[PDB]
């Protein structure tokens, strides 16, 4: 993704080894999946509401007429 | 002599004025609002169709 050899392959290396493995990626890291817990249920309370795995399918409506 | 005789046209052709232009008028207003009474309704209800499918879809 970027450079330096000797200090890259220390790095970039580890890039890939988080994604050389992938049931915890090298660590999913047991802090990571904590907070991610907390702000994955927040950011569904910060979100609208109504399952984000269905269809919001229509509605009909009737307007005031004398 | 004369005055009894012009006051009756007057008023003679005032009636006959008035009555035929009161009913034209019933006539023209009543078509008139026909026009807008579906009008009133039948807009909000497309409008309705049309901003449904934003809303839903969003």
């Amino acid at each position: 993704l970027d450079p330096v050899q000797k200090l890259f392959v220390d790095k970039i290396r580890e890039y890939r080894t988080k994604r050389q493995t992938s049931g915890g990626p090298v660590d999913a890291g047991p802090e990571y999946q904590q907070d991610l817990d907390r702000e994955l249920f927040k950011l569904k309370q910060m979100y609208g509401k109504a399952d984000m795995n269905t269809f919001p399918n229509f509605t009909f409506e009737d307007p005031k007429f004398e | 002599q004369l005055e009894e005789v012009k006051q009756a046209s007057i008023k003679q052709i005032q009636d006959a004025i008035d009555m035929e232009k009161s009913q034209q008028a019933l006539v023209q207003k009543r078509h008139y609002l026909f026009d807008v009474q579906r009008n009133n309704i039948a807009m909000a209800l497309e409008v309705t169709y049309r901003e449904r499918l934003h809303r839903v879809y969003r």
